[PDB]
């Protein structure tokens, strides 16, 4: 009479790796690297903004494409490939820095800076920005002389931030089509724009011959004042921006889907997983498992498999 | 493994043991029978569960976009970002591979340990009534029926009850 | 524990054992008695101190300011720096967690191993003169006084002296 | 019957630690590995500190009133403060952060005259924005002017060779007047041109009348190399140049100095003093530091599993 | 180590055992003799080789220069680069130190384990025909010639063959 | 009577190694995990190396006299030297380090004419800094100027379409004259503006007279996309553009080349030939390298604990 001790085994075991052996066979194992992608931006529980044709920076100045997003509110901003910031040629200085602070802004609220003018025209427009005929950036004013070749008067405009959070201040410098064009819209002679707050001071001169409007920006502290001094070639802010709260920014071509939750996003969609690693995309945003090069890394959840 | 039970002195596993990780197979006058052991099976399963509790369902910190797919960022910073990302990927790839390999080594040894523990417990139970054959079996030197086999599994086996019978059976030539 | 002694076949620890990590408790005609074993206690502490020497008092690399708290650098570089900082934090938090968890697993098994080794040392010492209780005790089959109990503890016990007495006490 | 029993010690109340297998298992003893105790001070013992206070690090080069006491200084631990300011007259430094970064690790600065002498012009340009006792200017610089209102500034060349065996930090300014007529008032009428040339640097500057500012630029001049200045106005000339002393650590903090404690790891809120591998105090540190982790606590077992009765 | 054989109950190693990691040394009426154990030795070597295969010859990661050693780049970005490089150095130096220390710990215990396995295997083999002396030796209670010693080493020793002689040599009472 | 003992091997002197619990414990055998042996050479066996010598990597694009032999080249291993120079006339490349990183991994460059012909202007702009078969200029560039001293430089437009299936590296220069007087002499009086447009690039440039200077700028022109140059002077025109060949490594070193050894890991001090996971030779490396660690030595135990006879 005998009593024998032993352990279980299975016909089909799983090959795993250890410190001493490669492809050793165990009773069972679990995958640690996530490979299942969702080709969608999962927006359930979120308030998403699909910017579509509108470029993120365009929401601040307001070209035709962005008239829908002059004031937007979301915790998930989706930038699209065909998004455009501008209609008239030009760009933002430190453009990516501005994009990065906007992506987490929680959206923007717009407030009037309360600028009024006399002795000049404020109705500048171009066929490049059509919005039922020729128009301009919805948040900006193109300032010109009273008539062709008329002198543009030396001007000062100030704005104090009354709110309890920083104000995003945008302005533009118009670099005319030609030297002739500059003296036509504004006065003759050198043009200078100087912009001052209590922790920012910068001057700008136009660059005639290269038809473009370049936008510049600063963040104005609560109870601080921006001062604009200019005699032409100046694109004035009509409205300033205030950030609403907190958002996450994503770049994708994947469609939105409000029927699934997700907190990890990439260009190809959403990664939903409890696993510590993923092999889907090395560039992700939000809360993600770490990216690894390996397709599979199996964790033994059973003893060594020894069949008869 | 380190303990020499599983894939060691115990020849192979049992495909027929479906109610647990470890157990007892007995032979007597009434025939054979196999019964799983809850205590060591549960102790092994809980330890493996603990490992999964650590790796699964981690809270992850937030990361934002630092480059741009649609409009390329300044090329010097792009190169630094890319250089940094690859370095990050290599570290995490190393870590994941090492973690799994180390965890699996411990898991295998852990299960081997549990097998060895159960064997050593039964050896101490049987005292002078049994001799080990080297293959993980105990040669009981007395008539031990199905109900007697029960008590060995149950930890209720009184060795004094069978001591005299088994001792004189071990001495005979 | 991997060895099945501490929190295993040994029911519990002794709160009265203040002199060391491991020890012997004996009953005879003269009564109770507890004494700590120096060798196994010292072996375990030396191994714990070795872990500490590795982790505590490390020389560190110098790192400089790459940021400016008072004069904000352009958000582009700042966000890159911040991403990297957070990525570093992610790795070190992972490493630390794993290091401590792994070391603690080893420490627990190391101490369990020392208990087991001492138990095995005694077993081989006693030869045929004793049987194991299964709970960490050895039932000695000969009259063994305090001098005899001491010879076991410090490895001077001669089994030959008691073998005849023990063997007849075992066969009944 | 007689028996000998083996066993291990235990405590009434053990410490809960984490293993690979279990969360909150009790061991006899445990020791913390994550430093959480901060010292709200900059520990400067065995070190030579410089608390710059109201003086901005870049100010030590050009010398606004706030930086007069730090024109030449020597330290291995430079502490910047929130209230520190580089300038008195409006203007900025080209590549300011790069310059700040090399200054933090300079070991302080020594100053040397550049031997520039002038005649036929004025040297005493001053502003109400830099007051020492009335209108003054940057101590290390000279605001060059014409002899009188609307007089022609002469075409000038000024050369300086680095005689030392280390790079000289050469600073110069460009004056952008508040108007065109103001530029005509201080210097001659007509376009102004400033060229700065060494064997490794070549750049020209034109003033931008209307901006009302003095912008500062800089180069490092190798041993034996010459920097040549060519100008006809709007030029803020260096009177002295800087040389670095050795090695220092730069720190940004609001924490007060304390010479009665030793420390190698500094941050915004003070000093981390520890032999522990990790810290949960500040992710942003400078010096020789434990690595930052997000956990408040990670206990390293220093004893066996605790099993009592 | 963890198993108490090597640097434990076995006093020291045999410098004369040059043909294996583990062996048998016997003593009988014919004299002394040492022979290596192939099976236990190879089992330990295979596991150590496995560690070597996992670390030596491994595919390296691809490196490119972001710095310039001749025409030094702008200080700001150069300091970011240096910071990141030194942070990598810190992580990899830590990883390297830890990996080697952990592997060495496991290698020592692994070797200790194989000695322990071989010992326990012989113990079960000898059954009631021998006793452990505490030093890693078994004192055999029957005449065991050179061929008898051989059968133990090559795992063919039948304990039944000697049980009777052994028991009356062990149990020295009525 | 008879007895049998089990035991293990030992050696007279073993090797000290470190464990989790003990520093300098002795084992039977150990192996080094950190590489410290350096070859003071660039090992170029199995590779097609290009030693640039006196020519700077960016020089291969614009063509100063020192780069005549490298205007077109093919290699998988580009070696840069300390004495290498990109220019003859004073001036800088904008984004120079980004461009170097691109060129280092390009596999080399092939040149193709951009087919630009000019009317009503001169093309023979030259300087004694780039002397080569006459007081010439950058070999890949044209220094355009007015027909005579002070003549008005015509408002001009030049367009180039990339006719290949890979990106064209387009280079151009902005000339900053020694003085206002010089600029008027070469290009005529008045404002000067240069504009460069592609589908994903637009920049304007004005010359900054005062410092003798030719500053170079660049873009990557996509296949089928067109680059447009509009200018009225101070413009350094591309005559040829570059195309990349494939894959390569770029090294900065002063170590001599050696074709009798193979290496996949390179640094300023030479080559690291190793299969070890770690190295302590150099933290700046290029290619397939062991990870840099600060430790001089980490011995991996390959045997048991060594216990000699006492
Ligand atoms: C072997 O491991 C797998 C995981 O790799 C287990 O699969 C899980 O099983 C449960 C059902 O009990 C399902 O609800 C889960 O969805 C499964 N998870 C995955 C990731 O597949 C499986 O249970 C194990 N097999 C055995 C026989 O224990
Ligand atoms: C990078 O991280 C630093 C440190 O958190 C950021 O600076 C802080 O910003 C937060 C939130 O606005 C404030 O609470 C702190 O007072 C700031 N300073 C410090 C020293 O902590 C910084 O904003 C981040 N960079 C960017 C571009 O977002
Ligand atoms: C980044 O680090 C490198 C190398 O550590 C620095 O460059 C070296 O500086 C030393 C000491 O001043 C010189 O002797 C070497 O010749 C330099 N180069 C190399 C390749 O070692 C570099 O200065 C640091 N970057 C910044 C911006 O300070
Ligand atoms: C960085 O990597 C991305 C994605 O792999 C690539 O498109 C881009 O060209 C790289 N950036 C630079 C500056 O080389
Ligand atoms: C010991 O290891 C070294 C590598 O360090 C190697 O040369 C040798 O093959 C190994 N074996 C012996 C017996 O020395
Ligand atoms: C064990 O560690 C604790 C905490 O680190 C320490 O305070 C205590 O002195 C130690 N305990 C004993 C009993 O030495």
């Amino acid at each position: 009479d005998k009593i024998c001790l032993g352990h279980h085994a299975v016909a089909n075991g799983t090959k795993v790796n250890t410190l001493t052996e490669r492809g050793i066979e165990v009773v069972n194992a679990t995958e640690t690297v996530e490979t299942t992608n969702i080709k969608k931006i999962c927006t359930q529980g979120k308030r998403p903004t699909d910017l579509g044709q509108c470029g993120l920076l365009g929401t601040l100045i307001g070209p035709p494409q962005c008239d829908q997003f002059l004031e937007f509110s979301s915790d998930l901003i989706i930038e699209r490939r065909e998004g455009t910031d501008i209609c008239y040629p030009g760009r933002f200085t430190n453009e990516e820095s501005l994009r990065q602070i906007l992506r987490r802004s929680g959206g923007i609220g717009k407030e009037s800076m309360g600028f009024t003018y006399s002795g000049i025209r404020t109705n500048g427009a171009t066929s490049a920005c059509t919005r039922s005929g020729s128009s301009f950036y919805a948040e900006m004013k193109w300032l010109l002389s009273n008539s062709d070749n008329a002198a543009f008067p030396q001007m000062t405009k100030a704005y104090r931030n009354p709110r309890n959070k920083p104000a995003l201040i945008i302005w533009g410098v118009h670099h005319s089509e030609s030297v002739s064009e500059q003296t036509k819209l504004y006065g003759s002679g050198n043009k200078l724009i100087t912009v001052r707050s209590s922790k920012y001071q910068q001057s700008f001169t136009p660059n005639p011959g290269a038809r473009r409007i370049d936008f510049h920006w600063l963040l104005l502290d609560p109870n601080d004042t921006v001062t604009f001094t200019f005699n032409g070639a100046f694109i004035a802010p009509d409205r300033t921006s205030f950030f609403r709260g907190e958002s996450l920014g994503v770049q994708s071509d994947a469609p939105l889907d409000s029927s699934c939750r997700g907190d990890c996003f990439h260009s190809g969609g959403t990664i939903v997983s409890s696993l510590p690693f993923q092999n889907i995309n090395s560039r992700t945003v939000g809360k993600c498992p770490r990216y690894v090069k390996q397709k599979s890394l199996l964790l033994a959840t059973g003893m060594r498999n020894v069949p008869e | 493994g380190l303990f020499g039970a599983i894939a060691g002195f115990i020849e192979n596993g049992w495909e027929g043991l479906i109610n647990g990780w470890y157990g007892f197979r007995h032979q007597n006058a009434q025939g054979e029978g196999t019964a799983a052991d809850y205590k060591s099976t549960q102790s092994a399963i809980d330890q493996i569960t603990g490992k999964l509790n650590r790796l699964i369902g981690k809270t992850n910190q937030q990361f934002e976009l630092i480059d741009n797919e649609f409009n390329e960022i300044e090329q010097q910073i792009g190169n630094v970002i890319n250089w940094t990302r690859d370095a990050m990927t290599e570290i995490w790839s190393y870590n994941a591979e090492l973690l799994v390999a180390m965890e699996n080594q411990h898991t295998i040894d852990l299960a081997d340990s549990e097998m060895s523990k159960l064997y050593e417990r039964v050896k101490k139970q049987l005292r002078e009534n049994a001799e080990e054959d080297g293959t993980g079996c105990f040669e009981i030197f007395h008539k031990c029926d199905d109900q007697c086999m029960e008590s060995i599994r149950n930890n209720t086996y009184d060795h004094t009850q069978y001591r005299t019978e088994s001792l004189q059976n071990r001495i005979q030539i």
